[PDB]
RNA sequence: UUCUUCAAGGAUACCUUCCUCAAUCAAGAACCAAAGUGUGGGGAUCAAAGAUGAUUAGAGACCAUUGUAGUCCACACUGCAAACCAUGACACCCAUGAAUUGGGGAGUGCCUCUCAGCACGUUUCUUACUUCUUCACGCGAAAGCUUGGAGGUUACAGUCUCAGGGGGGAGUACGUUCGCAAGAGUGAAACUUAAAGAA
RNA sequence: GGACAAGUCUGGUGCCAGCACCCGCGGUAAUUCCAGCUCCAAAAGCGUAUAUUAAUGCUGUUGCUGUUAAAGGGUUCGUAG
């Protein structure tokens, strides 16, 4: 089957490593771009200003106006 | 065959060999398998498979002492599809008293038990493998253990005692079937040793 | 098309069984016979039946049939067919000389009872 | 899913890498050789009307001598072989009978 | 009928609709550089 | 008012057949579900319904449904049963389950963790089984420990009697059907397991329709 | 090529118990093989086997009696400490009551109720129940 | 002597189960096909005694088509079957 | 296609020689269908682009008549295919029956020199491509696989190595290496979706 | 309503207002919205948001998958390992 060394555990650790890039759950929890992209610089809440209240749509088996506003 | 403080009985006379020889009841068939390969004895230059007499004789008499050893005759079921063992059948079933099933086997005879035909025999005896196995797979679900006659092509499969002969020709089957009566009956029955039997083979010919 | 349905054909089976005797190959006679022993509501069964007994009649005085199934027939058969003839079959063989192979001799010289009498290699 | 074990060819895998392709009879098509379907034909040039006519006429075929015919090796693509009936779709468990020989 | 159910257009045709893209890009910015 | 039809049927109408295990023994089709109903109590039949859902065959103009129930059926120790049936009607499935559930019963053992006190809680060894892409594992664990399985583990393996076991499990368990299946062929798998202590040769007996033939020959 | 002459002869013999047979022909055979077999012989899990003499390595005819289940090598030697039999007999053992796992120690190959006895430890070789 | 036993005499399996004599593995309930034969004794005379010697077949070996086989070595170990034709 | 030449390669036979020299692989190297590129030849056939005639609502297509590059050779490039057995290499075990290619061992036909020769029939053996409808066990979600297994695996360990991680964005953007070019290798994210998919 | 313990109760609205973590509910008889009455969980505690551990054999040394679902390099040689 996979590698079995006894002197093997370079070739082991060097393929859980290069392997563990490839989960989008362990990718986003080392990499930064998340924080940056995300409005909240990775907190639970914020605080901002009301500009004005719109009316969005709902998506197509639904139908109805869902009320939001832009802050 | 042997038995406990052996006396030499139960064992292939001179007349024996003369019957099995003279109609042929010890050639098979050009091809062979596995599973037979150790009865056979030799090959003619034409092609024909020769089938070992000693060996033949020993599985007839082990079957014999099987089939004597049910107390009730009727616990045993002998079965054929080919035509020339029918008439067969039918004698050896008068002369011991077993029932028996002949032509076309009915699938569910064996395991459909709200039947008006069912059917739950200790033993089953079949003319030949090839042509029984629709019967041979039915006891495969209810425990039921099959003697067979097997030519040099049979395949085994759910079959526990073969005797290896000829099956096809009309007097072989006749032969080995009159052979089988006789021997239960010495084993247990009213016909002695010393005597001849006083029945022909003639009557377990197949006539139109 | 004038096929007879399954309920005709076995009726008349079954009066051909019963009643063998006193049937020919007449219709008319067959008829009158068949309306005596039968219960049915419809004539044109009637008709019908002692039309496919008459039939079944005329193939019996031919040969058997395999639906039929006469019990006297059956034992006049029977009777004749387990005939035993004066000298078994296998022992004019034994009395003439038996013609075996010389591999089929081999064997025989091996096991111990021998070669038995009236055996000849060819 | 694969239809058939053997791809529809009779190219074993670790036999061969590359079969050379011929022309279909009808259409012109390039098909590899051993995937084509291929019938020997053996016909008359005339056919049993035209043939006595023709035997009455003449001095050679008059008296016994046989006629000349015709052979040809055709090879057809799939397509042209299902068109012109030469082969037929078959149900599952009927694709394994083979035809060694014609008869 | 042999493959199953392309998502949006021939494949090759997709891959050749892409090709003639990079070129396009390459050339424009050859004009600047 | 049950006149039975097969040979073990008429035995055990009357007294020749008491115990299960002497049918056990000898490995004979059961065929007829008064059988156990007469060989059991009845005080622990003890039977549950567990899954019952419908399926569909469309034809021209719509589609037909039937429904398939899922029954089982065990004593308080040692027998466990499962069956399941399909029928037009939900309480049509329902009997007919439990029927099937009766027909087929086997024998599961049980033994030790470590030293030997008292009655048997768990099972002797690991077992595995397979139906689908479901496989149910089952592993020896010392007493006082429950059974460590999901719900529907769980419920059957209490009415086999195992009071103390560990579940491992893989493949779409999601699928009841063949959870029910699985859990039932790992519990039958533990009497063909062979530990040094039944090396011991032992003698041969006679079947039941051979030690009463007699019996079974006059009559019908 | 052939890494393991251990790991091979427990697969032919796992492999004939698994069909049915009644014995086995197994090469090339060395000290360890011979040495792992007198632990299952002496348990009463084979039977009686027999060496025959090549000028080479040889070969093995074993005996089967129809009580082996498995048997197979654990690759590579691990390390086992006194304390560490019991975690070993958990993970590769049906169940504690029964079953073998072979080690290898200074004092030889032994079976793992016997190093506990002696009070000592090594590398596991393989198992057997 | 069979079956597990506790710390007492008390033997706590219940339905100790048959051994097949040609492959000496268990032969469990849901086996249908599994089988027993009865082969009669016999009197230095021709007439059966009235002891029958009994076998068992796993049941898996009728389906190999190797059952034949196992019942000639059986029957043989038994002395039931003469191996090999005497001298003359 | 035949004949003449040059250097190789595998199998078999052997009471020849030698004595662990081996298995598998980042980096690195050589070869690699067709189309395509450069420079010289060659140019019969077929034939991208293009031109005519039809068909059609339209027809830029399918059909017909043509026609340039290409198709062929030499020397330099390119390095991609459903480059497929969609199945990485080395080693062990494992049920049957008929065939076939090459070497070796142990009744029939032809037979004035590549001839103490050549074919065939019967029985064994080593190697190779595989077939069973009268082919196992076993395995698998199934279709199916089964002595180059997809078996011997929750009863999970012979050895090495290359890839995957819900569907799209996308094999795209930026950077860099190689290429005359066409391109090739390496290779993201922001956003967007509850399915897409297999038998 | 289901996952998930607990109503086929009674009024209002009528693809609107709203619920809904997911599947879904609402177009005139709504088991899902706004309310009344009962009931369920746990209780001086109980919801919501974000991050993280277990669930996860969905990162696999123990212990994954690669014919067809994502995945065996086009083929050989070859050094470190
Ligand atoms: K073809
Ligand atoms: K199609
Ligand atoms: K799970
Ligand atoms: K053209
Ligand atoms: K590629
Ligand atoms: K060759
Ligand atoms: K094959
Ligand atoms: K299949
Ligand atoms: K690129
Ligand atoms: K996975
Ligand atoms: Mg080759
Ligand atoms: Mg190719
Ligand atoms: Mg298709
Ligand atoms: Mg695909
Ligand atoms: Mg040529
Ligand atoms: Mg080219
Ligand atoms: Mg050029
Ligand atoms: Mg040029
Ligand atoms: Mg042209
Ligand atoms: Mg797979
Ligand atoms: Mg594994
Ligand atoms: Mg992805
Ligand atoms: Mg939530
Ligand atoms: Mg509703
Ligand atoms: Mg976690
Ligand atoms: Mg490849
Ligand atoms: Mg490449
Ligand atoms: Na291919
Ligand atoms: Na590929
Ligand atoms: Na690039
Ligand atoms: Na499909
Ligand atoms: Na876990
Ligand atoms: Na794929």
């Amino acid at each position: 089957t996979k590698t079995n060394g006894q002197h093997a555990a370079r070739k082991l650790v060097r393929l859980r490593r290069k392997n563990r890039w490839a989960d989008k759950g362990w990718k986003k929890s080392h990499t930064f771009v998340a924080q940056k992209a995300n409005p909240f610089g990775g907190s639970s809440h914020a605080k901002g200003i009301v500009l004005e209240k719109i009316g969005v749509g709902a998506k197509q088996p639904n139908s109805a106006i869902r009320k939001c506003v832009r802050v | 065959t042997s038995v406990s403080s052996g006396a030499k009985v139960l064992r292939m006379k001179e007349s024996d060999v003369q019957k099995l020889l003279a109609m042929h009841c010890h050639l098979g068939t050009k091809n062979s398998s596995s599973a037979m390969k150790k009865y056979i004895h030799g090959r003619t230059s034409d092609g024909t498979n020769i089938i070992d007499i000693h060996m033949t004789w020993e599985k007839l008499i082990l079957a014999a002492r099987v089939i004597a050893a049910v107390e009730n005759p009727q616990d045993v079921t002998v079965c054929s599809t080919r035509l020339f063992g029918q008439r067969a059948i039918f004698k050896f079933s008068q002369l011991v008293g077993t029932s028996f099933l002949g032509g076309r086997f009915i699938p569910g005879t064996f395991t459909n038990q709200i039947q008006k035909k069912f059917m739950q025999p200790r033993v089953l005896v079949v003319t030949d493998p090839r042509t029984d196995h629709q019967a041979l797979r039915e006891a495969s679900l209810v425990n039921i253990p099959v003697i067979a006659f097997c030519d040099t092509d049979a395949p085994l499969e759910f079959v526990d005692i073969a005797i290896p002969c000829n099956n096809r020709g009309r007097h072989s089957i006749s032969m080995m079937y009159w052979l089988l009566a006789r021997e239960v009956l010495r084993l247990r029955g009213t016909i002695p040793r010393s005597v001849p039997w006083e029945v022909k083979v003639d009557l377990f010919f197949y006539r139109d | 098309g004038k096929i007879r349905t399954k309920t005709v054909k076995r009726a008349s089976k079954q009066i051909v069984e019963k009643y063998f005797s006193k049937l020919n190959k007449d219709f008319y006679q067959n008829k009158r016979i068949v309306m005596d022993v039968t219960i049915a509501r419809s004539k044109k069964l009637k008709n019908k039946i002692a039309g496919y007994a008459t039939h079944i009649m005329k193939r019996l005085a031919r040969g058997p049939v395999r639906g039929i199934s006469l019990k006297l027939q059956e034992e006049e058969r029977e009777r004749r067919m387990d005939y035993v003839p004066e000298v078994s079959h296998v022992d004019q063989a034994i009395q003439d000389g038996i013609r075996v192979d010389k591999q089929t001799l081999a064997m025989l010289k091996r096991m111990e009872t021998g070669v038995p009498r009236h055996v000849l290699p060819n | 899913t694969t239809k058939r074990r053997n791809h529809g060819r009779a190219k074993p895998p670790c036999s061969r890498g590359r079969v050379r392709p011929v022309h279909c009879f009808n259409c012109s098509r390039l098909v590899p050789k051993d995937k084509s379907v291929g019938r020997f034909v053996v016909r008359r040039m005339l056919d049993q009307a035209s043939a006595r006519d023709v035997a009455e006429a003449s001095l050679i075929y008059g008296s016994g001598f046989p006629m000349p015919k015709l052979y040809m090796k055709q090879r057809y693509c799939i397509a042209c072989a299902i068109h012109s009936r030469t082969v037929r779709a078959r149900p599952v468990e009927d694709r394994k009978r083979r035809y060694t020989s014609k008869v | 009928g042999t493959i199953s159910r392309p998502g949006g257009m021939r494949p090759k045709w997709h891959k050749k609709r892409i090709k003639r893209l990079k070129r396009r890009r390459r050339r424009m910015r050859q004009r600047s550089k | 008012e049950w006149v039975p039809c097969t040979k073990l049927g008429r035995l055990v109408k009357d007294q020749k057949i008491t115990s299960l295990e002497e049918i056990f023994l000898f490995s004979m089709p059961i065929k007829e579900h008064q059988i156990v109903d007469q060989l059991i109590r009845e005080g622990d039949l003890r039977d549950e319904m567990m899954l019952v859902f419908p399926v569909q065959k469309a034809t021209s103009a719509g589609q037909r449904t039937r429904f398939k129930a899922f029954n089982v059926v065990g004593d308080g120790n040692g027998h466990i049963g499962v069956g399941a049936r399909v029928g037009k009607e939900v309480s049509l499935a329902i009997r007919a389950s439990m029927i099937a559930a009766k027909l087929s019963i086997v024998p599961v053992r049980r033994g030790y963790w470590g030293n030997k006190i008292g009655e048997p809680h768990t099972i002797p060894i690991k077992v595995t089984g397979k139906c689908g892409s479901v496989a149910v594992r089952l592993i020896p664990a010392p007493r006082g420990a429950g059974i460590v399985a999901a719900p529907v583990p769980k419920k059957i393996l209490e009415f086999a009697g195992v009071e103390d076991v560990y579940t491992s499990s893989c493949g779409k368990t999601r699928t009841r059907g063949n959870f029910i299946m699985a859990t039932f062929y790992a519990l039958r798998k533990t009497y063909g397991f062979l530990t040094p202590d039944l090396w011991a040769e032992t003698e041969v007996s006679r079947d039941p329709t051979d030690e009463h033939s007699e019996f079974l020959s006059m009559g019908r | 090529t052939m890494m393991s002459v251990l790991a091979n002869a427990l697969r032919c013999i796992a492999g004939a118990e698994r069909r049915g047979k009644r014995q086995v022909l197994i090469r090339p055979s060395s000290k360890v093989v011979v040495k792992f077999l007198q632990v299952m012989q002496k348990h009463g899990y084979i039977g009686e086997f027999e060496i025959v003499d090549d000028h080479r390595a040889g070969k093995i005819v074993v005996n089967l009696n129809g009580r082996l289940n498995k048997c197979g090598a654990i690759c590579p030697r691990f390390d086992c400490t006194a304390r560490d039999f019991e975690k070993w007999v958990k993970n590769i053992l049906p169940s504690r009551q029964f079953g073998f796992v072979v080690l290898t120690t200074s004092l030889g190959i032994m079976d793992h109720e016997e190093a506990r006895a002696r009070n000592t430890g090594g590398k596991v070789l393989g198992f057997f129940y | 002597t069979i079956g597990t036993y506790n710390e007492e005499g008390v033997n706590v399996d219940l339905y100790i189960p048959r051994k097949c004599h040609a492959t000496n593995s268990l032969i469990t309930s849901f086996d249908h096909s599994a089988v027993q034969i009865a082969i009669a004794n016999v009197d230095p005379n021709g007439v059966i005694d009235g002891t029958t010697t009994t076998l068992c077949i796993a049941g898996y070996l009728r389906c190999q088509g190797e059952s034949d086989h196992a019942i000639n070595h059986l029957a043989i170990a038994k002395g039931i079957v003469r191996i090999k034709t005497k001298k003359k």
